């Protein structure tokens, strides 16, 4: 897994690859690793995937209720404080490693949070088994005052660093852009550089080829 | 009709706690007991009350430690509870700090313990009065405890039925018995005298007389029966 | 020692044109010892089919539990639960036991009665959702199953075909796993009807 | 209708809490006690009614210390006053434990105030039959306070409560006028002994024993201490001169 | 204290009656009447709605007939929301039994359990009883078709026909008159309608004032169908049975 | 990491490298280890980042509540809330904290709270893994009541040595100056402190 | 009649006497306060009365600094006033800790209102005899006045007043804004917004004030504060033109 | 805190009345009018914002609350009981539905949950019932549009249209006359506006009344684009302007 977040002049973009692994096996060649906390606060997750989903949906739900109660738009600094205090409680047993990005009425934000409950702030970040490939690219091509289109390119490339160079990362690139005065823009499969080639054969069986002992139609409706 | 006496959570408009005042009444119906002290000793004399003539006379004196004990006048199961709680507080002082609980501090504990029963729903005050004698690091002591929570240090006093007789006798005898240093039996004679000023009809028997003594080189000890004959 | 490997067994699910298929082996064993040849791992609640592999006592418990839950659902909601909703119920249920999980690998298959679209999903033992549109695999021969599926599967198979495909995927993969086999059942599922066939296979 | 004064947390139709007001009647039936705030500390004095010659002098101590730097005195139901001090003590320990600095007087006042108020919130308890005069010297100087059974408290130049309280207020009012610059610690004790003596007239049919204590920056290093021996007798003698 | 405000919901009158239970029963007599009639080939549940307006949405409405399970339904008289909470409880108990034994819960067991919760409120807790009476129609394999009722007291009984709510004695007399054991379901349908129109404190019986359900077999399955009637199906039987 | 706080004539200055590391991998090279728990009460954090962020967050909450009730807390009190959290939870924390702040009564103050939950008031305090290498240097170079410029240099030099030798330290030198004038944030980049 | 007059259950007319009676407790201080909004500030002003020569005048206050940004003024007896402040203080710190931002005025108000309402629904607890007025310059809303009572109600005010003589002040302000056509005191300086508020206080109440007779709280961008006797004096001079 | 009140405060009277439920309903009767109306492509809910001072900003107090993005509430009765009730209802839509099925509840079920909360307050130790009646309007996929009334007793019922509060009997009567099953959402807003004009004394504009609808999906209120399955909330509160515009009619 490789996830990154890059700040640009008017917002923030996060990106992730689409590969879920069980050991050395690829279970999903298109997993969505970009999660929604609120409409303009999004999350990339790495670690135990049940945990990254569990924790973003929980804090997601509490964030919604806080929002309805205070009649205010959700703040990133809140999803941060809530994530980190939940994680810290569980001493890292909740294996969620997270980059949280968003725009709110105070500006644009980018943080990373660790399973144990530590948080970091920066203009560019990465996590995952592709963390290193991605951060090499970011250390090479980042500058302040990125345009939107520049920050997409950058974040997009960094994921490609992990797709190619990291065994744990692969397949497609997912991006979400959240810009200060606009709707969060979510690009599922922004990049698909990994299409499987056409097989050398079709493996359709001639019907009747399987040996059957019993048939019986099944009762759906009571 | 009294609307202000159905529990202790309720103040009367005059600013009184009727349930507490009804408890006090139990004492004033209890059998008389008298306490007094010199600079060396402190004696408790108590008139035990029987039911029939076929009955035991009810024990009015309780030891709390080797250096401290009380007499009770009133609802006796409550005196069991309070003396018990005081036994523990003495014990605790000895185990944890290797220190004999100062008599003055026993008073504080009883007071604070009684008070709690006068401020909470469903509770009820203690129906008993106590005379505490002890000899600690500041010498001889005598304390009187009322279920109101009030505890007062005195040279002498009496509580219960007809107690005022002994009480006034003590006020006149004060400058006399305050000097009975080094002679317990003379301090008890004064104590058993005083208790006769509350004797309406019956006289002191060797069965209704109970007496406790504590002081400088004398641990709290209770005399009843034969042992008390020589003073009556 | 590995709870997901004491009893053995596998489940594979697949989506074709206006249909879905879900298959399982029939084996239940204790390590090397074959105990039962009739232990099915595919259950349904209305028109939602759930296949469970893993520790057998949990497969059983989980089925009883999802019956219970989908019963109270129908009662309160007055409709049968849909695949996507169920898949969410499975996930939240497994996560309830996050630090003491059920040792299973569940697989959901069905057709949305309103939208008509075919649906399959898979989970690990603590509820993370595999949201694939092609096939989902589970159990002790999950590796063999992956290899066979990636090759054999092509999208939009008619029911008669998809049956041939999913059976051949199940069969050969189970023959490369000591802990799976002893018979098989395949469910071909459409909106109108659901057919259930028992395959013939080597009994060793 | 009627019966608003039977349960503790009930608002009467004019918005009052009669049980609190009844508790105040128990305070008024108390002996009188005062606090005089001087230029570097506070004096506390109290009337101890001598019911008989059987009492021991001066062995029925009423003034209480909280922590090391706070004096408390109260009029009314005494066991209630001890219960309140007990709570003040726990509260002051808990404060020191966490914050290291001994509790500042206003902080401490609020601690009792919130706790007294609390007993005017439910019908499961009765209010405290005491008004408490307390204070000492914190990092910000000297503070004097008085606290009523309602939970009400304010800072005072001087305070009195109980039986002889109105004579006392007139006395304290006088001192406040003549000395707008400040009373000294040693003068404040002498003056405090007078006011108790004066206020004893509401009770003249019984004899009384006097108690004084002070927390003074220059006379006690900001620690709460009792006036004993010479300094006490010196103030008794000042009192018995000013009544003639 | 707070003792004065306690109505003591759980004590005997000097007749040895439970005040609140009787008062709750009196409440239930003001509720729309429900009928259960058990025939050889099924059970009928009919009830009249308290709530009526041309603007009341009836396709989506329910206050009388609830499904407990596929074998058991219940007809309600009293506090709808009180019945709602007891109903939920009972659904869970049926599922718990299923989870445990891998059989559908036998009708009496589910009835006893629900009745026993009801009785609990009449002996501890200081809470008001539930203002509900239920008729239960059900089928198990031990006793076949069954009818039962329970009321706030905790008592339940078994019936070939019964009614709860308004005008029960009227209804109990009219049923007892024309019920026979050889009754078929189509017969029992009519009788329950007849009884309702002779008890209703309303002008007549329209389809929109009616709830109606039947628990029978489908002649082909030897299986148990629970049919709750739609408004148009109820109108059909009102025209049919000759009440137009 | 390398952290220190030094008292001087006008107040107190806190310093730190900006490197947090996970093994040999530098997880963050621009870390801010200087942490505000009050207007003029700051801390230097070292140890578990999670343990140490969480502790600071709780202390910030406590002094904020303190403030609204009893006005401004003493530096000593800030140190006490820290000690209390660190001592009573000693089994489940890896935190080493230097607390530093300013009063007009008290001027600059420095408390160090090491792994014990012990607390120590010092004229200056070093801590973190890089600290070992500059024990000798600082003992030879600390003078009391230095000027602001002297002190900023004393920290610059010490921390550049700690960063030089300890690979757990590095990146930028951050400082925070606490005087009556208020609060001044300083930064120093590699190219500057390397060639000293 | 009935016990329905002693605890917070419905009377047959569907009212809650204990709530109504608590509203009466608010006035027994005979202290009036108004609140007003400027351009980028918010001012509360309340009467100060020290009836006893023995009182320390510096200790007598019904304005509380809840947070850095929130001030609260209380019409009611201080025991209940302090109880409420203590809560708000505690409730606003906790908010910040949990959510990483300063508690909004309106939100703290909604919170205190909800606690208030539970006292009207639960029998074991009495409502508090106070009306709370919250002020701040909210970072998202601008200058704010939010009031809560023992019913558990809460509203947003453009300006407001509270106390026995509430109605005088209220109509006085209603009239000023009826001419103004703007919902705030169009003035950039908070000290000319204090002066305005002391002026309308003077008219409606028909009385004069010395520096010891008022209490003033100001809420600016990221600070709420109370004026001393002397800062007040400085306004009291400047008004007399 | 010694809650000794562990007994019901609603008990049956000899007649069979629940005293405190009736008195609660009596408080509802005295509250400002609100109403709801169901069309074929929507539901509208209306109420009068009765300002308790022109010094009060009435936009600071909505009387119409979003519960889920497909469900709104309005009430008549005591405000602080409604406020609290809305909070609890938003939370159970999560804790008891969202956090389990990944969906928001259907209108009936959330309503039922609300009912249950209200039923508990007419039976549990030491509480009075709620003194509100809510009209809850909503949409869901399998049930379509609906409109529910829920009373202090905890009893609830579905309506084609209805009103609650002061002129509930007048307004109800007026609604039967204008209601058919072929109403468009635009027709029902019109009717709701009229019905409200009757029970409104003073000024009647877009600032003194409050309207919300459950209509079509508003993806412009979603806040993000990307997922083509999420189309946005069907609940929409109306502006002063949109109300005033429809007033030229
Ligand atoms: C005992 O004290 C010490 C500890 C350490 C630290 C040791 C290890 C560091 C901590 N971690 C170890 C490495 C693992 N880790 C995980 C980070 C992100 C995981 C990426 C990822 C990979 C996957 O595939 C494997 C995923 O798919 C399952 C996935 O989910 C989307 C995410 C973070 C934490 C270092 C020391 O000095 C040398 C030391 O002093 C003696
Ligand atoms: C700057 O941030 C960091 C902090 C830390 C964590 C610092 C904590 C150090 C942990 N310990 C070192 C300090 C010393 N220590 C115990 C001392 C060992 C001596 C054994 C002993 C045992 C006893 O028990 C009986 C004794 O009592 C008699 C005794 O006498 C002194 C000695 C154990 C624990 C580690 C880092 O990476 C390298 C790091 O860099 C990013």
């Amino acid at each position: 897994t490789t996830i990154v977040g890059v700040k640009f002049n008017n917002g923030v973009v996060i990106a992730a690859d689409t590969r879920s692994t069980q050991g050395p096996i690829v279970a999903d060649k298109n997993c969505a690793k970009l999660h929604r906390i609120s409409p303009k606060i999004w999350c990339a997750g790495a670690g135990t995937a049940a945990d990254t989903e569990a924790v973003t949906q929980l804090i997601g739900s509490n964030i919604e209720l806080h929002s309805l109660y205070t009649s205010r738009e959700p703040r990133v600094v809140s999803a941060l404080q809530m994530l980190k205090q939940h994680l810290f409680k569980y001493q890292g047993h909740i294996g969620a490693y997270l980059i949280v990005a968003g725009v709110d009425p105070t500006g644009s934000h980018l943080f990373s949070i660790h399973a144990h409950g530590s948080t970091d702030v920066g203009y560019y970040l990465s996590l995952g088994s592709g963390s290193l490939a991605a951060m090499a690219v970011l250390e090479s091509h980042w500058k302040q005052d990125l345009t939107k289109e520049e920050a997409i390119k950058l974040a997009s490339d960094a994921i490609q660093a992990g797709i190619w160079n990291d065994l744990g990362s692969g397949s497609n690139v997912d991006v979400c852009v959240m810009e200060i005065g606009k709707d969060a823009e979510y690009l599922r499969n922004y990049l698909t550089p990994n299409v499987r080639e056409e097989k050398q054969k079709s493996y359709k069986f001639p019907r009747g080829t399987t040996a059957v002992l019993k048939e019986s139609i099944v009762n759906i409706c009571d | 009709r009294n609307n202000y006496d159905g529990d202790t959570v309720t103040f009367s408009p005059t600013g009184r706690l009727f349930q507490v005042e009804y408890a006090l009444e139990a004492i004033k119906q209890g059998s008389v007991t008298v306490g007094l002290r010199s600079n060396t000793h402190a004696v408790l004399v108590a008139l035990k009350r029987n039911a029939d003539e076929l009955s035991s006379y009810q024990k009015k004196i309780i030891k709390c430690d080797e250096h401290m004990g009380l007499s009770l006048a009133g609802l006796a199961p409550d005196a069991r509870v309070l003396s018990n709680y005081l036994r523990q507080q003495c014990n605790y002082s000895s185990l944890v700090f290797n220190r004999k609980l100062a008599v003055e501090r026993a008073g504080h504990l009883l007071c604070d313990k009684a008070q709690k029963n006068t401020q909470s729903y469903g509770g009820r005050p203690y129906g008993v009065g106590l005379l505490i004698i002890g000899y600690d690091k500041s010498g001889a002591h005598l304390l009187e405890f009322q279920p109101s929570g009030n505890v007062t240090e005195l040279y002498g006093t009496a509580i219960g039925a007809r107690s005022q007789g002994a009480k006034t006798y003590l006020e006149r005898t004060l400058d006399t018995f305050i000097k009975i240093d080094g002679n317990p039996d003379e301090l008890i004679k004064a104590g058993v005298e005083a208790i006769s000023q509350s004797l309406r009809d019956e006289s002191l028997t060797v069965d209704n007389l109970s007496i406790a003594i504590v002081g400088k080189d004398t641990p709290f000890t209770i005399y009843d029966g034969e042992a008390v004959a020589k003073y009556i | 020692s590995d709870p997901s490997s004491i009893n053995g067994g596998i489940v594979v699910a697949m989506t074709g044109k206006d249909c879905v298929a879900i298959a399982c082996d029939l084996r239940l064993g204790s390590q090397s010892l074959g105990v039962s040849n009739k232990f099915e791992k595919i259950f349904h609640y209305g028109h939602v089919f759930l296949g469970i592999t893993g520790l057998a006592t949990d497969v059983t418990t989980l089925n009883e539990m999802f019956r219970y839950k989908t019963n109270l659902y129908k009662l309160k909601e007055e409709r049968a639960i849909e695949p996507e909703t169920f898949t969410q119920l499975v996930s939240s249920s497994l996560y309830e036991r996050r630090f003491g999980p059920y040792f299973v690998g569940p697989v959901v298959a069905g057709i949305n009665s309103k939208s008509g679209k075919p649906f399959i999903a898979g989970f690990d033992l603590i509820g993370c959702i595999d949201e694939a549109k092609d096939f989902i695999v589970s159990g002790t021969a999950s590796d063999q199953l992956f290899g066979m599926c990636e090759s054999l599967y092509e999208p939009n198979l008619e029911p008669e075909d998809l049956f041939e495909t999913i059976s051949q995927a199940l069969l050969n993969a189970a023959d490369r796993d000591a802990l799976s086999g002893w018979g098989a059942v395949v469910y071909i599922i459409k909106k109108d009807e659901v057919v259930k066939r028992y395959l013939k296979m080597r009994q060793d | 209708g009627t019966g608003y004064d039977l349960s503790n947390s009930v608002f009467s139709p004019d918005g009052r809490n009669f049980q609190v007001e009844y508790a105040v009647k128990a305070v008024e039936n108390g002996t009188t006690s005062i606090g005089i705030k001087c230029n570097d500390g506070v004096v506390f004095a109290v009337e101890k009614l001598i019911t008989s010659k059987l009492l021991v002098p001066q062995k029925n101590v009423k003034i209480q210390v909280v922590d090391r730097h706070i004096g408390c005195v109260y009029s009314g139901l005494i066991p209630d006053g001890r219960h309140l001090v007990n709570r003040g003590r726990e509260e002051a320990a808990s404060f020191k434990k966490l914050y290291k600095t001994p509790i500042p007087i206003p902080a401490f006042a609020d601690r009792l105030g919130q706790y007294v108020q609390a007993h005017t919130l439910y019908n499961s308890v009765r209010p405290f039959g005491v008004s408490t005069i307390f204070g000492g010297v914190d990092k910000n100087g000297a503070h004097l306070y008085m606290l009523e059974p309602s939970g009400s408290y304010w800072g005072y130049k001087g305070a009195a409560t109980g039986k002889g309280r109105q004579s006392a207020k007139a006395e304290l009012e006088k001192l406040v006028d003549h000395h707008p610059e400040g009373l000294s610690a040693r003068e404040a004790v002498k003056q405090a002994a007078k006011i108790i003596y004066l206020a004893h007239e509401d009770n003249k049919e019984k004899d009384f024993e006097l108690e004084i204590s002070w927390c003074s920056l220059s006379e006690t290093n900001g620690l709460h201490k009792f006036v004993k021996g010479d300094l006490l007798q010196e103030a008794i003698d000042f009192a018995q001169k000013e009544i003639n | 204290g707070s003792r004065r405000y306690d109505s003591r919901t759980t004590i005997f009158s000097p007749e040895g009656r439970l005040y609140q239970v009787e008062y709750a029963l009196e409440s239930i007599s003001h509720a729309g009447t429900a009928i259960g009639i058990m025939a050889s080939d099924g059970i009928v549940l009919a009830a009249e709605r308290k709530v009526t307006s041309t603007l009341l949405e009836q396709d989506t409405s329910t206050e009388k007939l609830y499904k407990l399970n596929d074998k058991i339904a219940v007809a309600v008289a009293g506090l709808t929301a009180d019945a709602e909470i007891l109903i939920n409880t009972a659904r869970i108990h049926a599922q718990n039994y299923l989870k445990t034994y891998n059989e559908d819960i036998p009708v009496e067991i589910l009835v006893r359990r629900l009745s026993d919760i009801k009785q609990g409120y009449t002996q501890h807790g200081g809470l008001r009883p539930f203002g509900v009476s239920f008729i239960y129609a059900g089928y198990d394999d031990r006793y076949g078709y069954q009818l039962y009722t329970s009321n706030p007291s905790g008592n339940y009984t078994g019936w070939k026909a019964i009614s709860v709510g308004a005008n029960t004695s009227a209804a109990q007399t009219l049923l007892q008159m024309d019920y026979k054991d050889d009754m078929k379901v189509d017969d029992a349908i009519e009788l329950a309608l007849k009884t309702l129109s002779k008890t209703t404190d309303s002008s007549a019986l329209t389809y929109d004032r009616l709830e109606f359900a039947t628990i029978r077999k489908g002649a082909n399955d030897g299986e148990v169908y629970q049919k709750i009637f739609k408004p148009q199906e109820i109108k059909d039987i009102l025209v049919k049975t000759g009440i137009t | 990491t390398s952290i220190m706080a030094v008292t001087f004539k006008d107040g107190v200055i806190l310093g730190a490298d900006s490197r947090t590391t996970t093994g040999a991998y530098i997880a963050n090279r621009v870390t801010d280890k200087l942490t505000r728990v009050h207007d003029k009460i700051w801390c230097c954090r070292s140890g578990s980042a999670a343990d140490t962020q969480a502790i600071a967050d709780i202390v910030q909450y406590h002094l904020e509540l303190y403030t609204s009730q009893y006005g401004t807390p003493s530096t000593e009190t800030a140190a006490s809330v820290f000690k209390e959290l660190c001592y009573e939870n000693k089994d489940n924390l890896t935190a080493g904290i230097i607390v530093a702040g300013y009063d007009d009564k008290n001027k600059g103050e420095v408390y160090t709270i090491p792994l014990g939950g012990s607390v120590h008031k010092l004229p200056y305090a070093i801590a973190g893994s890089g600290s070992t290498f500059i024990y000798g240097y600082c003992d030879k170079n600390f003078r009391e009541n230095m000027s602001k410029e002297e002190t900023v240099d004393f920290i610059k030099h010490s921390l550049s040595q700690a960063i030089k030798w300890d690979g757990s330290s590095g990146g930028v030198i951050r400082m925070v100056v606490l005087t009556a004038a208020g609060v001044e944030r300083l930064i120093f980049y590699p190219d500057e402190y390397e060639q000293l | 009649a009935g016990y329905d007059r002693h605890i917070t259950i419905f009377s047959p007319e569907g009212r809650l006497y204990q709530v109504e009676y608590a509203f009466k407790a608010t006035n027994q201080t005979n202290i009036n306060s108004l609140a007003v909004r400027g351009k980028d500030c918010t001012v509360v002003i309340s009467q100060k009365k020290v009836p006893d020569k023995l009182l320390d005048p510096t200790t007598v206050s019904y304005i509380f600094c809840i947070s850095r940004t929130i001030g609260m003024v209380v019409n009611g007896p201080i025991p209940d006033a302090r109880n409420a402040a203590l809560r708000a203080k505690a409730e606003a710190a906790e908010f910040r800790y949990k959510y990483g931002y300063d508690m909004p005025c309106d939100v703290l108000a909604k919170r205190m209102a909800n606690l208030s309402q539970i006292y009207t629904q639960r029998a074991y607890m009495r409502p508090l005899g106070v009306i709370l007025t919250f002020v701040s310059v909210d970072e998202e809303l601008g200058p704010s006045i939010y009031k809560t009572d023992p019913a558990g109600y809460y509203v947003g005010y453009k300006a407001t007043a509270t106390g026995p003589k509430q109605q005088e002040i209220t109509t006085n302000l209603e009239n000023h804004f009826k001419k103004s056509k703007i919902d705030h005191i169009n003035e950039e300086s908070w000290e000319k917004v204090v002066e305005f508020a002391i002026t309308h206080m003077i008219d409606a109440l028909g009385t004069e004030f010395s520096k010891n007779d008022l209490e003033v709280g100001v809420a600016t961008k990221d600070k709420f504060f109370t004026l001393s006797a002397e800062n007040i004096e400085e306004r009291l001079v400047a008004i007399a033109e | 805190m010694t809650d000794r009140y562990s007994f019901s405060l609603t008990t049956f009277s000899p007649s069979g009345k629940l005293g405190q439920i009736d008195y609660a309903l009596t408080a509802v009767k005295q509250g400002v009018t609100s109403l709801g109306i169901k069309a074929t492509n929507g539901v509208v809910i209306a109420t009068e914002k009765k300002s308790s001072s022109p010094l009060a900003m009435s936009e600071t107090l909505s009387k119409v609350s979003l519960l889920t993005p497909d469900i709104g509430a309005v009430y008549s009765g005591m405000g602080p009981d409604y406020r609290v009730l809305v909070d609890k209802s938003r939370k159970v839509a999560h804790t008891s539905y969202k956090r389990i099925y990944g969906e928001y509840p259907p209108t009936k079920l959330l309503v039922s949950e609300v009912a249950k909360i209200m039923q508990e307050a007419t039976q549990s130790g030491g509480v009075r019932p709620f003194g509100v009646s809510l009209l809850i309007a909503g949409h869901d996929e399998f049930n379509g549009f609906s409109l529910y009334q829920v009373d202090p007793s905890g009893s609830y019922f579905p309506w084609k249209a209805t009103a609650i509060g002061k002129g509930s009997v007048a307004a109800k009567t007026f609604l039967e006359k204008r209601w058919n099953d072929e109403l468009e959402l635009e027709d029902a807003i019109h009717i709701a506006l009229l019905t409200l004009k009757e029970s409104v004394e003073g000024e009647f504009n877009g600032d003194t009344i409050e309207l919300a609808i459950i209509g079509d999906e508003n993806p412009d209120l979603l806040g993000y684009t990307g997922i083509p399955t999420d189309k946005g909330p069907r609940f929409r509160k109306l502006t002063s302007q949109e109300i005033n515009d429809r007033l030229e009619a």
